[PDB]
RNA sequence: AGGGAAGUCGGCAAAAUAGAUCCGUAACUUCGGGAAAAGGAUUGGCUCUAAGGGUUGGGCACGUGCGUGCGGUUAACAACCAACUUAGAACUGGUACGGACAGGGGGAAUCUGACUGUCUAAUUAAAACAUAGCAUUGCG
RNA sequence: UCGUGCCCCGUGUGGCGAAAGGGAAGCCGGUUAAUAUUCCGGCACCUGGAUGUGGGUUUUGCGCGGCAACGCAACUGAACGCGGAGACGACGGCGGGGGCCCCGGGCAGAGUUCUCUUUUCUUCUUAACGGUCUAUCACCCUGGAAACAGUUUGUCUGGAGAU
RNA sequence: GAAGCCAGAGGAAACUCUGGUGGAGGCUCGCAGCGGUUCUGACGUGCAAAUCGAUCGUCAAAUCUGAGCAUGGGGGCGAAA
């Protein structure tokens, strides 16, 4: 796992032709968002301040990249 | 503080081996485990390696001596006769 | 000249105030590239292209 | 133990002029009283360097040269053929013919006196630690010097350990039983 | 003689003691006289006067080793080589 | 609470291949983890001093890192130390030196020699 | 499962030299290029001449393995010898 | 219970001693030991007292949180934090206080082997064997 | 190309022999009646091969910076050589780190409750693999120390350059 | 509580004394382990073709121990019974 400080770089990442999928992780408790993006290698971790420009971050992202939320339950 | 009469070293022994073997292995242990300048650096930290072995710990020079002295007698006789020898056989 | 434990303290105490500070200056360009995080992308975008 | 005790082989460059080594380490072999001493000469006939062993004479150090030849120096740890050195030296590990690399005064603080000369028919009369006088060929080498390490058996063993463990490196038996302590059917002196 | 002369140049003149003091010497040329012990390292030793030897330096080999170098400079630690800047009411320059 | 430990796999000897360490688990157990041994950092082939700058690995570790990480951007770099190479330096130049100064004393020497004969 | 050693795949199985293409066919120079030349074996590249041979330069000429395999089936070879 | 080896070939067996603090400890000796020699005083609980530590923190003149030029060694002071030993005293229960457990009986000598060690698995563990030291012989 | 040869090199000789020696690389959670570092999910790593993209270097052709110790994502390297690692005893005390043990506060749960006990007990965890900031030794630069200094529980270090 | 080291007190000095430091020894009490001294011991067609109990020796080493390997009866091995 990797973390990018970089929304440049995680754009790029994102459009990487190995980006198979991306989630989007909320920790209220800590007022954070995570947009993980899982590559062929390395899953890249942005983690920003909980915000409108973190959601709007959404269309900035590529629309082929198919981008879920993170249910509060991890069913198996 | 002066803390045995005479066994110095060999105190170690106890009673054991005899108070001629002991006085005669004392002489030994402490002129193998005495420190001696070196002639290289000049410093006082040769100290015994292994049998006939010399060791410098500052300039980490390793010398061939005697078992338990860094220099014996006969060698140092027959330094001085090689000497001579040698200045003779040049003149 | 030799220097005193509470000099010694106030030199570490100004090595984690610049830590900090460079944590906080990083978070900040963070936060104003995910401001201007469009034209990024339409930069991304004018590269690829 | 690694590698024996030997000398050079005896080539060109020893029998008509000398060569340069140089004293890389001094070792414990165990087993023996006496260092042994890693001498890295050159290869006359290729670019590769070659390693020997000797037996270490008294004032031998690491990172001195020594030079093995009809032509080298009188100094202490220089190998050179009994013809060359004069009456009255003290040598170390004598060859008893030519070639063999070495074979008398190998053990600590033991060396071979050269006696004499007669170059009439190329021998030199030398005296063994023992004693003994025996005649050589004056082509025969030995390094000058005494053998380091002398004075080891002033020292009392003082201790059946110590004993075993000089013993058991070196394989001789130990500990040694009596024959009258045996049976006859043992040994002679059994009973 | 060369001990009662770097004894009064100790007393008199001014000297620099240990290699690197030495060798400072030798840079600036104000280098008088430079004193090698017996013991020190034939490397260092070799340096030491191909530094004189540039600089038109005098070298002086001290039979002694560097603690009694040391001793006849009146100190009480050793020292490979020094050198004299300046003579003082000594002789020991005109040799 | 389990504080015990078991051996996880089945090599049941201390070892030097067998060493291992205690970490607690996410599941909340306590657990060993098998180490490999510790890495040895490289020495100077001259002093036998541990070389600065280079990393202490197992051997076969040294293939999976870049060239600069492995060396010292110097002559011997990440085979001998500064002061070695310093040393080697020095008494290059002053051996060399030395062995034109020796042949041209033998030429002067030849040369007197030469003029004597004749 | 075995870990694999270095050079025994890849372009050093697909290629060889002039020279060890004739030393497997145990022809003369004359020979090899004579049968090359009647057979159309022809010149090829490697992408690393390096992972073929170190010590290859830029006039060293290689051939496909599997066309000096082919090479090693013809029946010339044999006249070659009775002719000799 | 009382006596205390009167038992028995023979103190066999059992009993007695035992931890810790303090006082003190002979002959002999290879000067290292003997030695925990011998012989003595004490030990519970409770309530206190005393001693033994760590971290942080000094005034001016300028440039501006640092850089100098000074000035001072009573910080010998304050604030905060911290754990286990040692010593002393009073009070108090008692037939017991190392309250169970745990845990040397000691001494005067003689013979004997120097010591540590080893052996007759399945009747003998020893003055037996080995050991270091010493002496002799053979071998270039 | 006298086309059917020539040159270079020396070091020898193969195999077996260790589920405790050496050795490339995997962790966590869950799952069965019975297997699990093997299955499932997530997240990794090693070895070998082929060939792309980005970035780097280059018109001063094979990088730049730092006095130095050296650093940085790269930053040519055959034969033939040198060196390091693999690769190493026993014992003694000292220091750092993990885990365990112990103490206090808090939320939640459980027990005790004639009387007392703001009480006693239980959960409160964070793997491999990576990034980043630091950690004894040692090394480098300035400078030149007796009124000797630094320093460990343990007396070693220093004009061969200490504080 | 051996060398080595520190301090104080004397000695012209070498050394002497005192208080510490230090942690040596085929040293010592003793747990596990290894061994096997004693007991009118248990057991004696036994739990056992040599076991059980108490007591004992030793316990940092000439200590204990696994696997692999070597030595084979005219033999081996044997701190020797
Ligand atoms: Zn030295
Ligand atoms: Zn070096």
């Amino acid at each position: 796992p990797q973390e990018v400080s970089d929304i440049k770089k995680f754009i790029e990442i994102c459009r990487r032709k190995d980006a198979s999928s991306a989630r989007i992780k909320k920790n209220p408790k800590t007022q954070q968002i995570k947009f993980k993006v899982r590559c062929q290698r390395f899953l890249y971790t942005l983690v920003l301040k909980d915000s409108d420009k973190a959601e709007k971050l959404k269309q900035s992202l590529p629309p082929n990249l198919q981008i879920k939320d993170v249910p509060k339950r991890n069913k198996r | 503080s002066k803390r045995t009469k005479k066994v110095g070293i060999s105190g170690k022994y106890g009673t054991r081996y005899g108070a001629s073997l002991r006085k005669l292995v004392k002489k030994q242990e402490v002129t193998q485990h005495a420190r001696y300048t070196c002639t290289f650096c000049g410093k006082n930290s040769v100290r015994r390696t292994a049998v006939g072995i010399w060791s410098c710990k500052s300039c980490k020079k390793t010398m061939a001596g005697g078992a338990y002295t860094v220099s014996t007698p006969a060698a140092a006789a027959m330094r001085s006769t090689l000497r001579r020898l040698r200045e003779i056989t040049e003149a | 000249r030799r220097k005193t434990k509470a000099e010694r303290n106030r030199i570490k105490r100004r090595k984690e105030e610049e830590r900090k500070r460079k944590h906080e200056e990083a978070m900040k360009r963070k936060q104003q590239q995910l401001e201007q995080a469009k034209k990024i992308a339409a930069e991304v975008e004018e590269r690829e292209r | 133990r690694k590698a024996p005790a030997k000398f050079r082989p005896l080539d060109y460059a020893e029998r008509h002029g000398y060569i340069r080594g140089i004293v890389k380490e001094i070792i414990h072999d165990p087993g023996r009283g006496a260092p042994l001493a890693r001498v890295v000469f050159r290869s006359p006939y290729k670019y590769k360097q070659i390693t020997e062993t000797f037996i270490a004479n008294e004032g031998m150090y690491t990172g001195q040269f020594i030079y093995a030849g009809k032509n080298a120096a009188l100094t202490v740890g220089n190998i050179l053929p009994l013809s060359s050195v004069p009456e009255g030296t003290v040598v170390s590990n004598v060859e008893e013919k030519p070639g063999d690399r070495g074979a008398l005064g190998r053990t600590s603080g033991n060396y071979v006196t050269v006696v004499g000369h007669n170059p009439d028919e190329g021998k030199t009369r030398i005296k063994l630690p023992s004693g003994a006088k025996k005649v050589v060929p004056s082509s025969s080498r030995g390094m000058i010097g005494i053998v380091a390490g002398g004075g080891r058996t002033d020292k009392p063993l003082l201790k059946a350990s110590r004993a075993k463990h000089k013993f058991a490196v070196k394989r001789n038996r130990w500990p040694k039983t009596r024959g009258v302590a045996m049976n006859p059917v043992d040994h002679p002196h059994g009973g | 003689s060369i001990g009662a002369k770097l004894a009064l140049v100790i007393k008199s003149g001014k000297v620099v003691l240990g290699y690197r003091s030495t060798l400072k010497a030798l840079r600036s040329g104000k280098a008088k006289l430079i004193l090698i012990a017996a013991n020190t390292p034939p490397l260092r030793k070799s340096e030491l006067e191909y530094y004189s030897m540039m600089s038109k330096t005098p070298v002086h080999h001290y039979s002694g080793t560097n603690i009694e170098l040391g001793t006849a400079c009146g100190k009480l630690f050793r020292c490979s080589t020094m050198a004299i800047l300046d003579a003082g009411d000594s002789d020991i320059l005109a040799d | 609470a389990p504080t015990r430990v078991t051996y996880r796999r089945r090599n049941p000897y201390n070892t030097t291949s067998n060493r291992t360490r205690v970490i607690k688990t996410p599941g909340g157990q306590l657990r060993v983890l098998h180490i490999k041994k510790r890495g040895t950092a490289p020495k100077c082939g001259d002093c036998g001093i541990k070389l600065p700058g280079i990393p202490a690995l197992r051997p076969r570790e040294y293939a999976t890192i870049s060239k600069p990480k492995k060396t010292v951007q110097r002559a011997y770099g990440g085979s001998r130390c500064g002061n070695c190479v310093r040393d080697r330096i020095i008494r290059a130049f002053l051996i060399e030196e030395q062995k034109i100064v020796k042949k041209v004393l033998k030429e002067q020497s030849q040369a007197e020699k030469k003029a004597s004969k004749k | 499962g075995k870990a694999k050693k270095k050079g025994k795949s890849g372009a050093a199985r697909n290629y060889m030299t002039r020279t060890q293409a004739v030393k497997k066919l145990q022809l003369s120079l004359p020979d090899f290029r004579k049968l090359c030349i009647w057979k159309g074996i022809y010149p090829r590249e490697p992408r690393d001449r390096r992972k073929v041979n170190k010590s290859a330069t830029a006039s060293t000429t290689f051939y496909y393995t599997k066309d000096i395999q082919y090479l090693l089936h013809e029946p010339l070879l044999q006249k070659f010898r009775e002719q000799k």
